[PDB]
């Protein structure tokens, strides 16, 4: 957006009320839509600087929940993502900590 | 707000035999026969094949000398449509399905005490898109804030369910009640007396639905 | 005539009905819920539907999960049945007009644990009173015949017209003297 | 002319001729033409208060050459004569004479065809279409009239008229 | 509900009868849907600005759609076997109400009329106006070559159709397909 | 993808073939085939 | 006396007039839908041998399903007027009955009774398929029972005079 | 905003005797730009737009009026600034406003005309855009605008032997007569109007 | 409903048609308006004549 | 017509008084019940769904 700083306020992480809420509502379809690794590796890093906790680990159960397979495009592109935000939880960042865990581990990565 | 796509383009899901997600019965060669018929100017525009065989002839004879519309659409609709039940409801007898969200005759409730439950704060006068609702209140003798004339147009009133939405004490509900015709365009000038006796009669319904209604956020 | 076909009557319902209801009742059901034929006492042949209840005006209510469409499995049998187009909608109580329309599963039960709140200020169900004498008759309406004293209070609530003296009554001079009607009370002149 | 009021829109006078065997006429000005109108362009614009006052007096003049069609097709001939409802619609215009804007008299003018046309086809009622042409101070041909308020307020002022007359319901 | 009204009055002025019917039993399914969500089976006035009723929003209303859309399918096949191919039929529509592009454009044609054209006009996919949930998902929209009252009915029965692929799509959107599944038994917990 | 083949979104992708059958066709419609028969039967 | 004869073929004649009641297919607004509804099959009207004519010469009963604007009214007029008698006026729709929801609106007549004698009214907006057959019903039942109301008075010998 | 739009400057490079107000705001679709346009020049540049190549794919889908005589802002009046559109509501007596969508660009284009003469004249399009013939009798008879040059100048939408322009804000919801029927006359009458007051 | 089942739909349905009155258009013929249905009564009740029902029956 | 916040004795002195007689008005049943939140009742629907029948 024009004259906008998508840097968090905490300093930690962002969050979903900095966004505008269309732009976290269609970020948030755009994650639904994405039916492969690939596509969404590419929209999760073309969109990065408005993704937020909540919208990983939604990804994550969407992906475990079409049984998505997990493949090299995941592993080369998603992972990192994954570390860095999972790096940067903490204590209220409970929810999404406990959604990812639990969904890589049943999908067995 | 908006988003920043990179690949425009929805890639195909992979058609590999080993990934999962594969059905081995997608298409079939016996229906997915669109090539043979794909490359026909007649489907395109106006125009006609640079040379036509004798298949057009034959669909033309079929088409014309035996006249087909008389016996396939006879048959496939009279002969075998008459062999499904009948989608009748009998209304004397039975009802159609509804809902507890269903807006019919409004009426007044009270507290189990008998008190009225309407006090005159207007929401509802106010809300009502067709100014059906008219009201005046003066103190009662005990004190109590309640109305002395309350009035719904049923002629004038749409029947939305603002009132009922706007309403926050659940006074005025629109209650189940839907066969309310009317020989005298007077009888459906609904006063005060006619809504709280509505209420009277139907609280038993109108408290089980809004049972479920209030149990719902929960 | 003929409630009951040769067809429906060649069945084991229409016997065991005959058998424990009586001749005037099985008969007089289908004159009741004038259905589809083989509806009568139900579409099941080896016996007929149960009777999920009654209510306070002598109709019988059923339920039938055989019949062939989605909407027809609940049913009523009206007590009044004089002649066709004569029983209508408005003759189902509250309790059993939600369980007709498929709001709820639960129906009215009397004498034993209800899903029904019975307060102390309810009223018996109505059918459609207009047409009738016992009519709704707006306040001040033509029709009723007490129309003077809420329209003289609807006008009064805006201007209340001054009760001049009639008859006979005293004079001083020019002046006629008349008690004043304020209902309360000049203190300060009594005490 | 490709218009409603050209002189190629008039109803033949036989199935086979136009009134005569060695001539082609036909009559479109004091009764409805033979086809419908499709399209009414608006007036051409008038610079001038002549321009203005031209058009008004050419529509006044349509109304009064259709008058007795409209009277006889719609039963109120009875009600008024000819000259009484082209009087009556002359004491509108009268009303309106004031005017000085030509845009808003052009305006006017479109509207009063448009009537006028509604008028001929039927569009609208009598009863709705004859307020326009009631006389504003005589009683209708077809009624009788009451004289009571003149006799009993005769050679008073309109002011002590109205006074006694009254203007609101007296019973609230 | 709107395109079986409308194929059902045409089909009523043309001449056939018992599509009204036909049409107007899915349309009675479809108004208890209404009502099922909203309490009124017309004029439900549900949506409102920045607020939805959750509470009515049901599982089992879901279901019902779904079954809904299941048995739409027999219907549609009802109405397209004595439509669709009947020689009255196609000499009653086909090469009638033809109309151009240009006059598409012209007078400002729009929806199913402009798309009967070829235009390719749908707001729905629209980069910049679409308006919900549409843009993400994958249905079709489709366009005749002939701008002809005969398209303009095959267009109709063909949106019918994927209205029902439409709505899967967005009740699938909000389910949950898998399960927790046994480590030692592999099976769903 | 539920527009296009192998998509992930479909579900009912595991032995369908009988109750492929039984819902859908399994015969083509050959053009001049009912034309020459009706005709041919007709004149006869 | 002619009552022996009259009071038997009067109940035959309204039986006949309330078995064959036949609308006139005119609407106007939403209530039209309901209309239709209520024709098709889920609430057949056939059933209760209400069939719909177009032109008011062959029609009993007048439906007015919808609002009415000042632009109509005299149509609907004229309407009631060319409809053969006997007639009955079914008002529907809370606009057909009061103005609805344009009561308060510069075209829109406030209630078609001020243009119609309405013989019945079915509240709604719109009404509910069940709630228009529910009016139809009661109409046909005070239909048949007009005939004799109990107008005439009984005589020692029990006869109308 | 994350689209590729440009702006249609096309109007005012070709005619260059005029000056351009332009505006895009995020309550619009992201391909939506409104324009102010003289009276004067709107039929000219209506012709430009017809037959113009980029242009030439345009459709007219809407047209209307607002009575911005009545205009007043009712809050945060401090907030208006110079550059709104607002600005040339006050003291204005009318706002004839026309909606086009273009297929080439995939853009919407409004333009706003400030109609400030006693007698609102404007000349008509309907000559150019088939379509905006109904719209035209409509927005002349609701808000008695004078279109110039019209194809058909006959109401659309208001009653038979009536003459009013209900939706100017001087005129009131409940109208001035009311439609009855008279039992001497036999027919349907219109007389004076008495309403209800909620 | 009209009659048990439907039984007597059309008797109600004849009933109702000679019942409902009958009004001519003041600016059409009066005769001819009457005529032409009584004359059309006329040959549909004559249509039976050249029926068959057996080999000279 | 009390909420279970109330006294036993406040809730049954309150419904004999609007002469309620369909309610659970025990004064231990209403002590166990007192400040304490929980669902709305439920019932079972038991498969399989078959019509009730007289057969004899
Ligand atoms: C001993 C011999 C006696 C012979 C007597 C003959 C005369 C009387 C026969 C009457 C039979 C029908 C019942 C009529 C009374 C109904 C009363 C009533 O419901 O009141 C409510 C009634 C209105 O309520 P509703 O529910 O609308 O009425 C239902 C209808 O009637 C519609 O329902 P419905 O039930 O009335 O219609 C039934 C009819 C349907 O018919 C039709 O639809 C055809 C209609 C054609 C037009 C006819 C027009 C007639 C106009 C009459 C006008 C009035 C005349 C009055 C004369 C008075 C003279 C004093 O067909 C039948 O079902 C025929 C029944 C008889 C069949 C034979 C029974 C035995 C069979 C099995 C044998 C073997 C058993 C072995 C057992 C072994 C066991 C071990 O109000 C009235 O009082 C009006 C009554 C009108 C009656 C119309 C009857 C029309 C048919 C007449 C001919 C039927 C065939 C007779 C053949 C006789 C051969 C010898
Ligand atoms: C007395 C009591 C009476 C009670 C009566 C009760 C009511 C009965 C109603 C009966 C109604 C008729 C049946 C309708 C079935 C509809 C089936 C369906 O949906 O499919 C339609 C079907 C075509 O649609 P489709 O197959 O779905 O099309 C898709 C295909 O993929 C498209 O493939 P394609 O286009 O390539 O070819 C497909 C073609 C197949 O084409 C071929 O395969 C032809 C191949 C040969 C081509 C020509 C080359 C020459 C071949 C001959 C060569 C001979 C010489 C060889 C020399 C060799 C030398 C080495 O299909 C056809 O067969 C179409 C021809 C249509 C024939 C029309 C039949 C009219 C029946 C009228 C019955 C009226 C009954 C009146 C009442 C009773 C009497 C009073 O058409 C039919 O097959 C019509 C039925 C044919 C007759 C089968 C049944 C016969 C028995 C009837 C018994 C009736 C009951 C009472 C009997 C008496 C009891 C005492
Ligand atoms: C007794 C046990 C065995 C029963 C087997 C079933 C037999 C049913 C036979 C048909 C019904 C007969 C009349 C039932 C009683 C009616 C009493 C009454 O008051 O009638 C008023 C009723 C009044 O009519 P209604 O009650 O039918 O309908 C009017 C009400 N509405 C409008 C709502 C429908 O009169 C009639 O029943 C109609 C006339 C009937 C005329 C024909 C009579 C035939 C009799 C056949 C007897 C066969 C017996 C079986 C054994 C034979 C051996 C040879
Ligand atoms: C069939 C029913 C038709 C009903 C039609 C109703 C609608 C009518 C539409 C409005 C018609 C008008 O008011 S059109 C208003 C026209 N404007 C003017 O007239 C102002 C300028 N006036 C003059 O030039 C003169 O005064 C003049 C009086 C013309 C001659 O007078 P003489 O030189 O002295
Ligand atoms: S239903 Fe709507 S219009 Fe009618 S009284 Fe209630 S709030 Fe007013
Ligand atoms: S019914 Fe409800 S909203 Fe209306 S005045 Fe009474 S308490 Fe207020
Ligand atoms: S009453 Fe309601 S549904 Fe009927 S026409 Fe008026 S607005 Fe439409």
């Amino acid at each position: 957006q024009r004259g906008r700083d998508y840097t968090p306020s905490n300093k930690k992480y962002l969050q979903p009320w900095e966004l505008e809420r269309k732009e976290y509502v269609e970020l948030s379809l755009a994650i639904q839509s994405a039916y492969s690794c690939k596509m969404l590796s590419e929209i999760l890093k073309d969109n990065l600087y408005m993704l937020t906790d909540y919208q990983l680990s939604f990804a994550m159960f969407h992906l475990w929940n079409h049984e998505i397979p997990i493949d090299n495009y995941f592993y080369n592109v998603i992972s990192p993502i994954l570390k860095e935000y999972i790096t940067r939880f903490d204590r209220e960042c409970n929810k999404s900590l406990a959604e990812i865990a639990t969904f890589l581990g049943r999908m067995n990565v | 707000g908006y988003i920043q796509r990179s690949n425009i383009h929805e890639e195909a899901p992979n058609t590999s035999v080993e990934a999962k997600h594969h059905n081995k019965t997608f298409y079939d060669p016996i229906l997915d026969i669109d090539e043979d018929l794909k490359d026909d100017i007649r489907l395109y525009g106006r125009d006609k094949p640079d040379e036509l065989d004798f298949t057009d002839v034959w669909e033309s004879s079929y088409q014309n000398i035996i006249c087909p519309e008389y016996f396939y659409h006879f048959w496939f609709c009279g002969i075998v449509y008459s062999f499904e039940p009948e989608w009748t409801i009998n209304y004397p007898f039975e009802k159609g399905p509804l809902s507890p969200l269903f807006r019919g005759e409004h009426a007044l409730r009270r507290y189990p005490t008998g008190e009225e439950r309407c006090i005159a704060c207007k929401l509802c006068q106010s809300a009502c898109p067709a100014r059906a609702i008219t009201i005046e209140t003066e103190p009662r003798p005990d004190g109590s804030r309640r109305t002395v004339r309350y009035d719904i147009d049923m002629t004038k009133c749409i029947y939305c369910g603002f009132c009922q939405e706007a309403c926050p004490v659940d006074a005025i509900v629109e209650g189940p009640n839907y066969e309310q015709t009317a020989y005298l365009h007077e009888d459906l000038f609904y006063d005060k007396y006619k809504l709280l006796e509505n209420g009277d009669k139907w609280e038993p319904q109108i408290a089980r639905n809004i049972e479920y209604l209030i149990n719902q956020p929960l | 005539l003929w409630s009951w076909t040769i067809n429906q009557m060649l069945t084991p319902k229409f016997w065991v009905h005959l058998r424990r209801e009586g001749f005037i009742k099985t008969w007089t059901r289908g004159h009741k819920a004038s259905r589809h034929a083989h509806y009568v006492g139900g579409n099941r042949t080896d016996g007929y539907t149960k009777q999920v209840g009654e209510d306070e005006f002598g109709n019988r209510y059923y339920e039938d999960f055989d019949v062939d469409h989605k909407n027809q499995r609940r049913w009523v049998e009206f007590s009044d049945y004089f002649m066709q187009m004569w029983s209508n909608g408005d003759k189902v109580p509250v309790g059993w007009h939600g369980w007709l329309s498929h709001q709820y599963d639960d129906f009215p039960t009397r004498t034993g644990n209800s899903a029904f709140v019975k307060h102390h200020y309810l009223k018996q169900h109505t059918a459609n009173l207009s047409n009738t004498p016992l009519n709704h008759v707006p306040q001040g309406a033509p029709q009723n015949l007490n129309r003077m004293r809420f329209i003289t209070a609807q006008r009064d609530r805006s201007r209340a017209p001054w009760q001049s003296p009639k008859g006979e009554g005293v004079f001083q001079g020019k002046k006629l003297i008349v008690a004043s009607n304020s209902p309360f009370i000049d203190d300060m002149s009594i005490r | 002319m490709n218009h409603y009021w050209g002189s190629s829109n008039t109803i033949p006078a036989s199935s086979t001729q136009n009134n005569n065997y060695f001539s082609g006429g036909g009559n479109n000005v004091t009764i409805r033409g033979n086809e419908i109108m499709e399209r009414l362009p608006s007036q051409t614009p008038s610079q001038n208060m002549v321009q203005a006052s031209m058009k008004t007096l050419r529509f006044y003049r349509k109304f009064c050459r259709l008058i007795p069609f409209i009277l006889r097709i719609h039963n109120i001939g009875t009600k008024f004569t000819a000259q009484q409802a082209m009087i009556n619609f002359g004491n509108y215009i009268r009303e309106r004479n004031h005017y000085r804007d030509p845009g808003l008299i052009d305006h006017r003018i479109q509207l009063g065809y448009e009537l006028l046309y509604e008028a001929e086809m039927h569009f609208s009622q009598h009863t709705i279409l004859m307020q326009y042409l009631s006389p504003y101070n005589t009683p209708l041909s077809d009624r009788g009239y009451s004289y009571l308020e003149k006799v009993k307020y005769g050679n008073k002022s309109k002011f002590l008229q109205g006074f006694y007359k009254g203007n609101k319901p007296t019973e609230f | 509900l709107n395109h079986l009204l409308a194929v059902a009055c045409h089909a009523l002025d043309v001449g056939s009868m018992s599509s009204v019917f036909w049409a107007f039993e899915e349309r009675e399914k479809l108004m208890e849907f209404y009502e099922r969500v909203c309490g009124a089976r017309m004029h439900a006035a549900f949506y409102r600005p920045n607020e939805v009723n959750l509470n009515a929003v049901s599982s089992f209303l879901m279901e019902d759609i779904l079954e809904f859309s299941r048995n739409f399918f027999t219907t549609l096949n009802e109405m397209h076997n004595v439509l669709t191919y009947n020689k009255i039929w196609k000499q009653r529509l086909i090469n009638i109400g033809t109309y151009s592009f240009q006059t598409c454009l012209d007078y400002g044609l729009t929806g199913v009329m402009a798309r009967s054209c070829g235009l390719k006009r749908d707001l729905r996919l629209s980069k910049t106006e679409t308006y919900a949930n549409y843009y993400y998902l994958n249905f079709r929209s489709y366009t005749g070559q002939h701008g002809d009252c005969y398209d303009r009915f095959l267009i109709r029965m063909n949106e019918m159709c994927e209205s029902l692929n439409i709505v899967n799509q967005s009740i699938n959107k909000i389910s949950k397909f898998n399960n927790i599944v046994s480590i030692n038994t592999k099976k769903n917990i | 993808r539920a527009d296009m083949a192998h998509s992930p979104f479909h579900k009912a992708i595991h032995d369908l073939e009988d109750k492929r059958s039984k819902l859908f066709p399994d015969r083509r419609r050959i053009p001049g085939r009912k034309a020459k028969l009706l005709l041919a039967a007709s004149l006869l | 006396r002619v009552d022996y004869i009259v009071t038997p073929i009067n109940a035959v004649v309204s039986w006949a007039r309330q078995g064959s009641f036949w609308p006139l297919t005119f609407g106007l607004a939403c209530c039209a839908v309901e209309m239709m509804h209520a024709t098709v099959s889920r609430y057949d009207f056939d059933r209760f041998g209400v069939i719909f004519r177009a032109t008011p010469r062959q029609a009993d009963l007048i439906l007015v399903a919808g609002t009415l604007t000042n632009k109509m009214a005299p149509g609907l007029r004229r309407l009631y007027e060319q409809t053969l008698d006997p007639k009955w006026v079914l008002s529907m729709g809370s606009c057909a009955n009061g103005g609805g929801y344009y009561h308060y609106s510069y075209s829109v007549v406030r209630g078609c009774n001020r243009i119609i004698p309405v013989d019945i009214y079915v509240p709604g907006c719109p009404p509910t398929a069940e709630a228009l057959m529910f009016g139809v019903l009661q109409l046909q039942k005070s239909l048949y029972r007009q005939i004799n109301e109990g107008e005439k008075k009984y005589n020692k010998k029990d006869l109308t005079y | 905003m994350q689209n590729k739009y440009m702006q249609p400057i096309q109007l005012f490079i070709v005619f260059e005797k005029l000056n351009s107000k332009m505006w895009i705001s995020k309550k619009l679709n992201s391909n939506h730009s409104i324009a102010l346009i003289p009276s004067n020049w709107f039929y000219s540049i209506n012709l430009f737009l017809k037959r113009e190549l980029l242009f030439s794919n345009i459709t007219l889908i809407e047209n209307s009026a607002i009575d911005t005589i009545s205009y007043n802002l009712e809050t945060n009046q401090n907030d208006l600034d110079k550059t709104n559109i607002e600005n040339y509501f006050f003291k204005n007596k009318m706002l004839v406003f026309y909606n086009y969508y273009n297929y080439f660009l995939k853009s919407k284009l409004t333009l706003f005309i400030i109609l400030n003469n006693l007698n609102k004249n404007i000349d008509s399009i309907d000559r150019i855009f088939a379509n905006a013939n109904w719209l035209e009798r409509e927005t002349s008879e609701m808000y008695g605008i004078n279109y110039k040059w019209k194809i058909d100048t006959r109401k659309l939408l208001l009653d038979y032997s009536k003459i009013e322009n209900p939706m100017l804000k001087e005129f009131q919801s409940e109208g001035t007569q009311d439609a009855f029927y008279n039992i001497f006359e036999n027919q349907v009458v219109v007389l004076k109007n008495e309403t209800v007051e909620l | 409903y009209v009659g048990y089942r439907g039984r007597l739909q059309y008797i109600a349905d004849a009933l109702k048609l000679f019942i409902k009155g009958i009004v001519v258009p003041e600016g059409s013929n009066k005769f001819w308006f009457v005529a032409i249905p009584s004359a059309a009564g006329a040959i549909c009740y004559t249509f039976w004549i050249n029926s068959m029902w057996g080999p000279s029956v | 017509a009390l909420d279970n916040s109330f006294s036993p004795e406040n809730i049954a002195q309150v419904q004999s008084s609007i002469g309620d007689k369909v309610t659970n008005i025990d004064t231990k049943a209403l002590a166990l019940n007192h400040q304490t939140e929980e669902y709305h009742k439920t019932s079972k629907l038991v498969y399989p769904i078959r019509t009730n029948l007289v057969v004899e």
